[PDB]
């Protein structure tokens, strides 16, 4: 099983400024590694899918990127409704394990 | 005592940047994976030109060659593929049972292949590994080729050869590649000897996992490097002072057989053993092991203080990201890799490592899916011999530091041949006050700006002006035009496009740079003067534009009444 | 920039001192180190010039046996600074030889005044008894 | 927009099986990977596994295959039976679909997620 | 033949099998036009059909007089005369003129 | 690209490459325009002349 | 067309050795297999004819 690893484990923020979280793979997994925003007592949903390919719905204040073991989340402007649990999972291979999660809070 | 703007051009000074390197290699192969056709001859004259008092901030970490060679490398090995037979019927359930020698590792499988010619539906037998069969039931005689639920895997045309040949970047028109010299440089920071060059050194593209193999070895020591180096999360590449010879084998012979797949393509897999069934494995002395743990230990020590290092294996999983691996005589193999990180050094099992190996057929490479290969059986016993040059280490609490083999991706590799290289861009239009109005390439960069103007003829004789491959250098050299024109259309704007040095009677503005000429011709060089006025640049360029020029072609519109 | 240099030292007559003078905050390889005594009897008179870059020398003729002049190589610390160091040892002092020892940085890379000392350091009293 | 619902026993003692069904309403158990992922109180995630709804193959996260059977029971309703639940497997259950057909927006990236059910192992 | 420069100088400019060959024409093209223009810009001679430079004619490269150059031969003729010097020619040219005249 | 660099050649052919109004040495000869310079000058836009 | 006749130019031509030839018949085999190439392939077509 691959180990995920995340930076910093606890983020705090004010609103309009941009943040950064990293999430990080013991081994590479090319771009196949997803981003999830999990609102407290909600299911998580995909922000990111391969690395840096957004979903449809989510502004474009939410990039990222990166590859092998080392990604990034970009969040710009950040707004109050992106208060919550981010994650990072990878699809590269089975399992498809998830990082241990960054508390945002806003402030 | 009145100064007046002078515009030079062809001035030795850099910014950094990120282009689009070009590709040379040593003509001497063909049909060749990395696909030689592509790549144009180097020049036998190296070049190589020292640049005198010039000290550079080199960053590994940083270096766009990296990436730039690993997208060079992903493209060629898919245009070497892409012409070649796809297993779209490969994907049919198999009858398995297992080969009596290695216990189960090679399975004996009957298949009902169909064919786009529909005369019959052929019932064929062939031999896989383990690792390349799935099994899809509960029932244990059921198995199906492991990439085959997400994609249609691509056989590799057996006339590709995969040895590695030594690649050169070459610098484009308009930047220039740097070296760092520095004996011990350790890949981050100033370098005081650096050098310019034409083709970087010959760099050969081994694809492995966890232990760097061929490559080049250090001069002086053992030499560990890594970004920010106390977090956990950055690959550590270490570069061995002496290499380790490993003798890797594939012992066992078989036999290669064609099953038809269509007009002018067929499968190719295995077909009887023959002989007796071997495990493949590795070989590496015990004590050129032991030496090369003892340097790293001690260079490791020097960086984490005097604390207990430990190196302990990977952790269970697949094969592809927890095993060394290595494609040498073009079979792919990977090997545990755990009989080399089990000791701790705080502060006889013979005289040979023997690592257990595995063969594998269908490689998911360059960390990708939904794209696969299918290795052709080679028909021989399989050496290597190669040697090992480096390592990749990574670090994961009672007072000892836990080190395990591992790595990034294949950029990791490159960064351990490129970490002295760095691309730059030239600028070459610079501004000076002087007293009146109206080598080698680089060789002066970093010689004061007085008697660094003699050479601006080097900067602007050299250094200026259906594939893939061919419109991306086709869009690099249009861009390389466009940017020359874009430099001759600043010196037509300004008069100046007859001259490398143009002499303007705009006078200099004291707020600019309050200095007597003898504090800006001598004593600084021409980028720390760039430097200094980067600020006013625009604004200085502007008057020059509107003063003398539009003034002076309206004066010179009269002058014939 | 900043040029410094030992402490001041007692030394017996016949005896010889090597005096350092390090540097911070230029590039040490672009100037010349100059070697400057302060007579405490007579006033300051030239010792002699070291260039880093190639290791050219210029003693006075008074003290071409007296003067060996040494220097290290830079070790960069940026683009543009670098630190360093430069050392003179001073053979067979006399009574005569007391007096303050100054060690400067040259005003030049290029033109006819780069010699010149341009950036003094605070000086280092030796003294002979 | 297919939504999930995850039903079953909230409490479970540490020695008996534990069952969670996962029902699809606008939708049924179509060709995606539906799939189950554990989320313990103050952890991360870590996934169970999944069921193709191509066919009756299954798979499930290594360490745990052993105890775990994903399957599917009616066409709009799959189902997690984890047999020997200890004490350390309390946590909020999710189950969700699982894109893989690349020409949709998400490649690979669990898509659709129920809501989750938060199961104690307790006596 | 020297009266005529500009005859011969005015020809220099101007997805599928035809469309990337005619670009890869041009541009290469393109390449070769500036190229001569920056060789003319380090002699200095940019703006001239005709310049004379400082260096003068070393009689191992031709011991001609100039009734024996220009008349009787041709450009082609000379430049063959003179193909194993050639490279020698230009040396100078940046050796000398603009590297000192500046 | 092309364009702007055929008319820097017929420019620099001229003897004009650095000017935008150039005076050369040929004569006018009345056989193109049997016109006085204000007819031509006070009269004509410059797509008319051309 | 253009078609200037040089005075006093003898060039020796050698049709046997001509790059335009190689070159045109690049051309065609690259031209006829770009026009073919997006046509159909009658690959099912390999049966047995009674
Ligand atoms: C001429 O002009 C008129 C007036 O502007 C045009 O009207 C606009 O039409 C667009 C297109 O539908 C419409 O935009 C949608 O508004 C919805 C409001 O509820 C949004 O929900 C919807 O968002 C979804 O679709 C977007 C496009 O795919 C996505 O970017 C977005 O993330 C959402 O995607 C969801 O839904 C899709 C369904 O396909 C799914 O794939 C995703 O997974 C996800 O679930 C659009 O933004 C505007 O609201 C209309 N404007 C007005 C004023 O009514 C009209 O279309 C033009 N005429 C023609 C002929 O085109
Ligand atoms: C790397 O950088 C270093 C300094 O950072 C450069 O070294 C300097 O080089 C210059 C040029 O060689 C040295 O300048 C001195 O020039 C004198 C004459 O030329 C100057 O003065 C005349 C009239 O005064 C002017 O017309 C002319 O333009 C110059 O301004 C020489 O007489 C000096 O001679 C001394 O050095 C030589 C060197 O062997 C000895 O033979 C002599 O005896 C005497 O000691 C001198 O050359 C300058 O002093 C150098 N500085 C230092 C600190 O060494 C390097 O040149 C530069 N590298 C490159 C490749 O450019
Ligand atoms: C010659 O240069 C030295 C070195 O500094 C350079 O020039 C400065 C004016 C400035 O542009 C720096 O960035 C350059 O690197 C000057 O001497 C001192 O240099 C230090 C930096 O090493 C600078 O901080 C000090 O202020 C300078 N001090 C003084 C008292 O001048 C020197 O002045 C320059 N000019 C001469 C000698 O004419
Ligand atoms: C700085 O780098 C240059 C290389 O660019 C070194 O010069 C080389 O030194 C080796 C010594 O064996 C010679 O064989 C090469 O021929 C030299 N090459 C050139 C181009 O001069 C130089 O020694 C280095 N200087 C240091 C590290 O102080
Ligand atoms: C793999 O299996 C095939 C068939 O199951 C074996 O082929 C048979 O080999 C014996 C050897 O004596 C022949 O008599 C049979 O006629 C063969 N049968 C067929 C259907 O080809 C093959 O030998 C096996 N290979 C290995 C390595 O176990
Ligand atoms: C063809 O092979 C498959 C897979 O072993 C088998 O299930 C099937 O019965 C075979 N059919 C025939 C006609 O041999
Ligand atoms: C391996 O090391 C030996 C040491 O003698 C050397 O001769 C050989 O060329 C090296 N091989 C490679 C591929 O670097
Ligand atoms: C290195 O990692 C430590 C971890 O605490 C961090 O604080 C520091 O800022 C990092 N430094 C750099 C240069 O990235
Ligand atoms: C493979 O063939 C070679 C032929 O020389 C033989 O020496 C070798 O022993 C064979 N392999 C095995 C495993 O028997
Ligand atoms: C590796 O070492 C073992 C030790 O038993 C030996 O038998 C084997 O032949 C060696 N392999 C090679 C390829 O030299
Ligand atoms: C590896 O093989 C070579 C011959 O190819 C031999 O000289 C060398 O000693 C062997 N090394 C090991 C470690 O087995
Ligand atoms: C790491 O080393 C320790 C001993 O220091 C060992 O118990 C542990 O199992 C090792 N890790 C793995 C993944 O084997
Ligand atoms: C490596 O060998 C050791 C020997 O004990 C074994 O336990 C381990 O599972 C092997 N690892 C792999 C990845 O095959
Ligand atoms: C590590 O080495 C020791 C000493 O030989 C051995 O007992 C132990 O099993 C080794 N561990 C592994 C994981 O191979
Ligand atoms: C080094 O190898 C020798 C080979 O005999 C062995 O005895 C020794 O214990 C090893 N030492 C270390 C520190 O690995
Ligand atoms: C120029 O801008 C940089 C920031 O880009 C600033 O640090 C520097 O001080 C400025 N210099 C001047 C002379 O205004
Ligand atoms: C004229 O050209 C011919 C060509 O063969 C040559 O032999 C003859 O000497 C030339 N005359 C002069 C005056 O150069
Ligand atoms: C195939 O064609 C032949 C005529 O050549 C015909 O007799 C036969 O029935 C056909 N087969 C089928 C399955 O229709």
């Amino acid at each position: 099983d691959i180990q995920m690893t995340q930076s910093p484990s606890s983020l705090s923020a004010s609103v309009g400024d941009t943040v950064t979280i990293t999430c990080r793979a013991r081994h590479g997994v090319g771009e196949n590694l997803n981003w999830y925003q999990q609102k407290p007592g909600k299911a998580p949903k995909v922000l990111i899918y391969m690395a840096s390919s957004r979903q449809s719905g989510i502004p474009s204040r939410f990039r990222g990127g990166g590859s092998g073991t080392e990604f990034t989340l970009t969040i710009s402007s950040l707004q109050p409704e992106d208060f919550g649990t981010y994650h990072c999972q990878q699809s590269y291979s089975y399992p498809w394990t998830f990082g241990q999660g960054t508390k945002v809070e806003i402030k | 005592e009145k100064l007046w703007v002078t515009v030079y051009y062809g001035v030795p000074v850099w910014k950094d940047a990120e282009t689009t390197l070009f590709c040379a290699s040593d003509a001497k192969e063909k049909h060749n994976v990395w696909a030689t056709h592509a790549c144009v001859p180097t020049d036998p004259n190296p070049q190589e030109v020292v640049l005198e008092n010039v000290t550079e901030h080199f960053n590994m970490w940083k270096n766009n060659m990296v990436e730039q060679m690993q997208t060079d490398i992903i493209s060629l090995w898919d245009q070497s593929l892409k012409p070649c037979v796809k297993l779209t019927p490969l994907c049919v359930t198999l009858n398995c049972k297992d080969v009596n020698a290695e216990r189960g590792e090679i399975k004996n499988c009957s298949f009902n292949i169909t064919t786009e010619l529909r005369d019959k539906v052929q019932k064929v037998y062939a031999l896989f590994y383990k690792l390349d069969v799935v099994p899809i039931d509960n029932n244990n005689t059921s198995y199906r080729l492991i990439s085959c639920d997400t994609s249609v895997i691509t056989q590799a045309c057996p006339k590709i050869s995969f040895e590695p040949i030594p690649i050169h970047y070459c610098a484009p028109a308009g930047f220039a590649i740097l070296k760092c010299n520095d004996k011990t440089f350790n890949g981050k920071g100033p370098c005081k000897n650096v050098s310019t060059v034409q083709c970087t050194h010959g760099i050969r593209p081994v694809v492995s996992t966890q232990l760097l193999l061929n490559g080049s070895l250090a001069e002086e020591e053992v030499v560990i490097r890594s970004d920010n180096f106390t977090n956990n999360a950055k690959t550590i590449i270490v570069q061995l002072k002496e290499s380790v010879e490993i003798n890797c084998t594939r012992p066992n012979n078989y036999t290669r057989k064609s099953i038809r797949i269509g007009p002018g393509r067929a499968f190719y897999t295995m077909g009887e053993i023959i002989g007796d069934i071997r495990q493949a494995h590795c070989n590496i002395s015990r004590a050129k092991w032991n030496d090369t743990l003892k340097q790293i230990v001690i260079k490791l020590r020097e960086q984490f203080e005097n604390k207990t290092i430990v190196f302990n294996h990977s952790s269970g999983g697949d094969p592809e990201i927890v095993m060394h691996s290595f494609n040498c005589g073009g079979e792919f193999f990977y090997c545990n890799s755990t009989q080399l990180f089990n000791s701790t050094w705080n502060n006889t099992e013979g005289n040979t490592i023997t690592l257990p190996c595995r063969i594998k057929q269908i490689i998911n490479m360059w960390q990708r899916v939904g794209q696969a290969m299918y290795a052709p059986p080679i028909r021989g016993q399989i050496r290597c011999s190669s040697n090992i040059t480096g390592l990749l280490l990574t670090r994961d609490e009672n007072g000892t530091e836990i080190f395990r083999p591992g790595g990034g991706d294949m950029r990791d590799n490159w960064r351990s041949e490129l970490y002295k290289y760095k691309v730059v861009k030239i600028e070459p239009l610079g501004v000076a006050p002087t007293r009146c109005k109206r080598r080698g390439f680089l060789g002066a960069a970093g010689s004061t700006m007085g008697a660094a103007s003699m050479t601006l003829t080097v900067q602007a004789r050299n250094l200026l002006s259906l594939g893939v491959w061919g419109i991306k250098q086709l869009q690099a050299r249009v861009l390389a035009v466009e940017r020359y024109l874009r430099d001759q259309q600043l010196l037509g704007i300004w008069g100046c496009s007859g001259k490398l040095i143009c002499t303007t009677a705009v006078p200099w503005n004291a707020s600019w740079s309050n200095k007597s000429l003898d504090r800006i011709w001598n004593n600084m060089t021409w980028m720390e003067w760039e430097r200094e006025i980067d600020n006013y640049t625009s604004e200085i360029y502007t008057l020059i534009e509107e003063s003398q020029n539009q003034q002076e072609k309206n004066e010179q519109e009269l002058l014939c009444l | 920039g900043q040029l410094v240099q030992s402490g001041a030292e007692l030394k017996k007559p016949g005896a010889s001192v090597k005096i350092s003078c390090k540097t911070s905050g230029y590039r040490f390889n672009f100037y010349h180190i100059n070697w400057i005594r302060q007579t405490a009897g007579r006033g300051p008179e030239w010792m002699g010039w070291i260039s880093p870059y190639s290791g050219d020398k210029n003693l006075a003729p008074a003290f071409q046996d007296r003067v060996i002049m040494t220097t290290d190589t830079e070790v960069p610390v940026t683009s543009f600074t670098s630190t360093g160091a430069a050392y003179m040892e001073i053979r067979n002092l006399k009574f005569d030889d007391t007096g303050t020892y100054f060690c400067a940085k040259g005003l030049l890379r290029d033109g006819s005044s780069t010699w010149l000392p341009y950036l003094w350091g605070q000086g280092t009293l030796l003294t002979v008894s | 927009q297919v939504q999930l619902q995850e039903s079953g026993p909230g409490l479970v003692r540490p020695s008996e099986t534990l069952s969670l069904a996962c029902g699809v309403s606008y939708g049924s158990v179509d060709h995606y990977y539906w799939s189950w992922v554990r989320q313990p109180p103050g952890k991360g995630l870590e996934w169970i596994g999944y069921i193709d709804g191509y066919d009756g193959a299954t798979n499930y996260s290594p360490s745990l295959k052993n105890r775990v059977t994903i399957t599917i029971d009616t066409p709009n309703q799959f189902s997690l039976k984890m047999t020997s639940v200890s004490a350390a497997d309390t946590a909020v259950y999710f189950c969700g679909r699982w894109n893989l057909y690349d020409d949709d927006h998400a490649y690979k990236s669990l898509a659709v997620w129920g809501r989750g059910i938060l199961v104690v192992v307790s006596s």
